[PDB]
C-alpha cells in the first residue's frame, strides 16, 4: 500500500530556509512524479510543483520559482522540498503527493507538515491532568482530559492510550494567549462506573521542541 | 442499409504521429473500398498527402495528431452489395510522462500495460501501427526516463529482450522510434507501465 | 493559469436534503482531468471523485459528479452527518495545477443541550504558580452558547478564553472549552469557582461549581 510519511513541524526565523522531507514506500519510487502542495492557514490548496525521481526533472509553479527547490534521495526513497528566504506568508501546511502513469490525480497524500516562520523562540508545553471527579459527572458519564499549556509554535498533537482510545475524544483548537504562547485541552467522556479499573493516559507531542509527554489521568476525591 | 459496427475500446495516443487501419474481417479481405470520415458522414477525410490528417490507403493518418482531434471517427466500407460503417473513438493526450505528469495519458488502458515474468527470459513490445508509407527507424528503449543499457537487454527489431527478468525490472518504460514519411522525420514516443503481476 | 471558481463558499443543510456545488473553469478542462477532494479539519485532502464522475474508494453512491468543458458539479443526494467537510475541485489538464477555493458543507441538526463539566486546577499546576479552571460544554447544537464565570458570585471579565471544536462527523454537534486562568495567589483568595452555561436546549441556565480545596 502506497505511503508517504512527512517530517515533523518546524519553526524557522525570517530569511532562513527549511527543508521538508517526504518518505515513500509501497511502490517503485523512480516510477512516479512527486508533487508538493501548499495550504496556508484557513486558505485552500496551492500547487507548488512536481519532481520525477527517475530523471530528476522538476516543473515548478512559477509562483514558487525562486522560493522552492525539489530534490530526491532515491537510495532512501525520500523527496525533499526546500523553501528559501522565509517570510511570514510561507507559514502553511505542506503536503507531498505521488502520481502514477495513466492516473492523473492525487490518491495518496502525506500527512502534512506545518512550517511556521517566526522570530519567537520554540517552547515546549507543560501538560496538566484534568481529573475526573463528582463535578465531571453527567448521567453515568465522566469527563477527563489533559491541559496542554504554554507552547510555541503550533502544533501539538494529543492521542489517548497510544491511539487505542479515540471514541468521544475532543481535542480543541489552540487559543493564542496574551503571552504569545498557545494552549489547548484534550478531553474524553468515559463510563464513570469503571474509573477504578481503566487507565487513561494522554500522549502529547510537540515536535518543534522535541517534546514527548505521557500523562496518566487519575480520578480524585 | 449500411450496418454500423462499434469498436469496443477507445484508442489513446500522444500528440505525435498516429494511425489507425480500417479493417473488418472477413469483409475487408474481399473487394471493398474504404473511406474515412472525421465527425461527418458527408465530407470524407482528404487524401492530400501533405495534409496533417489524411487517408493513406485504408489508414487514417495524423502527422501529428493534435489537441482537438479527439472524437468519433467513421470508416465506411463499401463492397459490391455490402455496406459497413465502423465507428471508433480516437483520443489524443498532450504530454509525455518523462516531461511532466500533467495533461498526459488519461487512463492506463491495456495498450499501455505489459508484463515481465520473473526469473525468465521475457520481452517488451513497442507497438507501432502505421501505413507502409511510414518508415520506422531503429527503436530506443528507456526505463524511468533513462536510456536502457546492459547485457541483459537486447534490441531485436520491435521487441526489447530481457534475459533473467529481475524484481527491479518493473516500473515505467518508454520506446522511441523515428518515423520517416514523405521526406520528413517525426518522433514517436510510447510509454508503458510494466509489472510482474 | 486555469482558474477554478467554486460556489457556493458555504452550504448549510439538514440530513436527507440534496447538496449541490459547482466549479466553473476559465478554460476547457478535459473530463479525465477534473476531480473533487474532501478535506476534514486537521487531515490531508482525500480523493473523492475523479475523472469528473468516478467515485474514489470508500465513497458512497449518494455522491455523484458531472460536468463538461467549463462547468462541473458535485451532488450529494441524501446528506449524512459524515458529509460535513470542505470540498475542493481540481484540474490536472494544464500547468500550473489549480484548485477551487472550496465549499464548506455544514450539517444542520436538531437542538441538543450541552453536558457541562468543570475541572479545578491540578496540584501540579498550582505548584508552578498558576491556576487554570476548565469548564467543558460537550456535544451541543447549535453553536451559539453563553458561558459566564462567577468567583464567589462575582461575575468575571478579562481572564477567560473559549475554544470551539469543528462539527462532529457522527452527530453534528459542537463542543466548547472555556478556561479561566488565574495566578496561584489570586486563586487562593477565593472560595467558589462556578461556570454558568446558557443554551437554547436548556430551559434554565446550568451552573457547575466547586469550592477551592474540596
Ligand atoms: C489494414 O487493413 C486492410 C483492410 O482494409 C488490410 O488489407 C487487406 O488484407 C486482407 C488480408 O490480409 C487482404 O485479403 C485484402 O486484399 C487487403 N485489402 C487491401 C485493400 O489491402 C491490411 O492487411 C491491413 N494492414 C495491416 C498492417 O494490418
Ligand atoms: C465514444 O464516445 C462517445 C462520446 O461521444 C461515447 O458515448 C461512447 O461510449 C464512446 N465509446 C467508447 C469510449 O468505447
Ligand atoms: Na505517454
Amino acid at each position: 500500500q502506497v505511503q508517504l510519511v512527512q517530517s515533523g513541524a518546524e519553526v524557522k526565523k525570517p530569511g532562513a530556509s527549511v527543508k521538508v522531507s517526504c518518505k515513500a514506500s509501497g511502490y517503485s519510487f523512480t516510477s512516479s512524479w512527486i508533487h508538493w502542495v501548499k495550504q496556508a492557514p484557513g486558505q485552500g490548496l496551492e500547487w507548488m510543483g512536481e519532481i520525477n525521481p527517475g530523471n530528476v526533472r522538476t516543473n515548478y509553479n512559477e509562483n514558487f520559482r525562486n522560493k522552492v527547490t525539489m530534490t530526491v534521495d532515491t537510495s532512501i526513497s525520500t523527496a525533499y522540498m526546500e523553501l528559501s528566504r522565509l517570510r511570514s506568508d510561507d507559514t502553511a501546511v505542506y503536503y507531498c503527493t505521488v502520481v502514477f502513469y495513466g492516473e492523473p490525480y492525487f490518491p495518496y497524500w502525506g500527512q502534512g507538515t506545518l512550517v511556521t516562520v517566526s522570530s519567537a523562540s520554540t517552547k515546549g508545553p507543560s501538560v496538566f491532568p484534568l481529573a475526573p471527579s463528582s463535578k465531571s459527572t453527567s448521567g453515568g458519564t465522566a469527563a477527563l482530559g489533559c491541559l496542554v499549556k504554554d507552547y510555541f509554535p503550533e502544533p501539538v498533537t494529543v492521542s489517548w492510550n497510544s491511539g487505542a482510545l479515540t471514541s468521544g475524544v475532543h481535542t480543541f483548537p489552540a487559543v493564542l494567549q496574551s503571552s504569545g504562547l498557545y494552549s489547548l485541552s484534550s478531553v474524553v467522556t468515559v463510563p464513570s462506573s469503571s474509573l477504578g479499573t481503566q487507565t487513561y493516559i494522554c500522549n502529547v507531542n510537540h515536535k518543534p521542541s522535541n517534546t514527548k509527554v505521557d500523562k496518566r489521568v487519575e480520578p480524585k476525591s | 442499409g449500411c450496418k454500423d459496427i462499434f469498436m469496443k475500446n477507445e484508442i489513446l495516443s500522444a500528440s505525435q504521429p498516429f494511425a489507425f487501419n480500417c479493417t473488418f474481417p472477413p469483409i475487408t479481405s474481399g473487394e471493398v473500398s474504404v473511406t474515412w470520415y472525421k465527425n461527418s458522414s458527408k465530407i470524407p477525410v482528404s487524401k492530400i498527402i501533405q495534409s496533417r490528417i489524411h487517408q493513406d490507403e485504408t489508414w487514417i493518418l495524423f502527422l501529428p495528431m493534435e489537441w482537438g482531434d479527439s472524437g468519433v471517427y467513421q470508416c465506411v466500407i463499401k463492397g459490391r452489395d455490402s455496406c459497413h460503417r465502423i465507428h471508433v473513438n480516437l483520443t489524443v493526450f498532450e504530454k509525455h510522462w518523462c516531461d511532466t505528469s500533467i495533461g498526459g495519458l488519461p487512463n492506463l488502458s491495456d495498450e499501455y500495460k505489459q508484463i515481465l515474468h520473473l526469473g525468465k527470459d521475457d520481452s517488451l513490445t513497442c507497438h507501432l501501427h502505421f501505413p507502409k508509407s511510414c518508415v520506422l527507424g531503429p527503436i530506443k528503449w528507456y526505463k524511468d526516463c533513462n536510456e536502457i543499457k546492459g547485457e541483459r537487454f537486447t534490441v531485436l527489431e520491435t521487441r526489447l529482450l530481457v534475459s533473467n527478468v529481475s524484481a527491479e525490472d518493473r516500473g515505467n518504460y518508454a520506446c522511441q522510434a523515428i518515423l520517416t514519411h514523405s521526406g520528413k522525420q517525426y518522433e514517436v514516443l510510447n510509454g508503458i507501465t510494466v509489472s510482474h503481476h | 493559469q486555469i482558474v477554478l471558481t467554486q460556489s457556493p463558499g458555504t452550504l448549510s443543510l439538514s440530513p436527507g436534503e440534496r447538496a449541490t456545488m459547482t466549479c466553473t473553469a476559465s478554460s476547457s478542462v478535459s473530463s479525465s482531468y477534473f476531480h473533487w477532494y474532501q478535506q476534514k479539519p486537521g487531515q490531508a485532502p482525500r480523493l473523492w471523485i475523479y475523472r469528473t464522475s468516478r467515485l474514489a474508494s470508500g465513497v458512497p453512491d449518494r455522491f455523484s459528479g458531472s460536468g463538461s468543458g467549463t462547468d462541473f458539479t458535485l451532488t450529494i443526494s441524501r446528506l449524512e452527518p459524515e458529509d460535513a467537510a470542505t470540498y475542493y475541485c481540481h484540474q490536472f489538464h494544464r500547468s500550473p495545477l489549480t484548485f477551487g477555493a472550496g465549499t464548506k458543507l455544514e450539517i444542520k441538526r436538531t437542538v441538543a443541550a450541552p453536558s457541562v463539566f468543570i475541572f479545578p486546577p491540578s496540584d501540579e499546576q498550582l505548584k508552578s504558580g498558576t491556576a487554570s479552571v476548565v469548564c467543558l460544554l460537550n456535544n451541543f447544537y447549535p453553536r451559539e452558547a453563553k458561558v459566564q464565570w462567577k468567583v464567589d458570585n462575582a461575575l468575571q471579565s478579562g481572564n477567560s478564553q473559549e475554544s470551539v471544536t469543528e462539527q462532529d462527523s457522527k452527530d453534528s454537534t459542537y463542543s466548547l472549552s472555556s478556561t479561566l486562568t488565574l495566578s496561584k495567589a489570586d486563586y487562593e483568595k477565593h472560595k467558589v469557582y462556578a461556570c454558568e452555561v446558557t443554551h437554547q436546549g436548556l430551559s434554565s441556565p446550568v451552573t457547575k461549581s466547586f469550592n477551592r480545596g474540596e
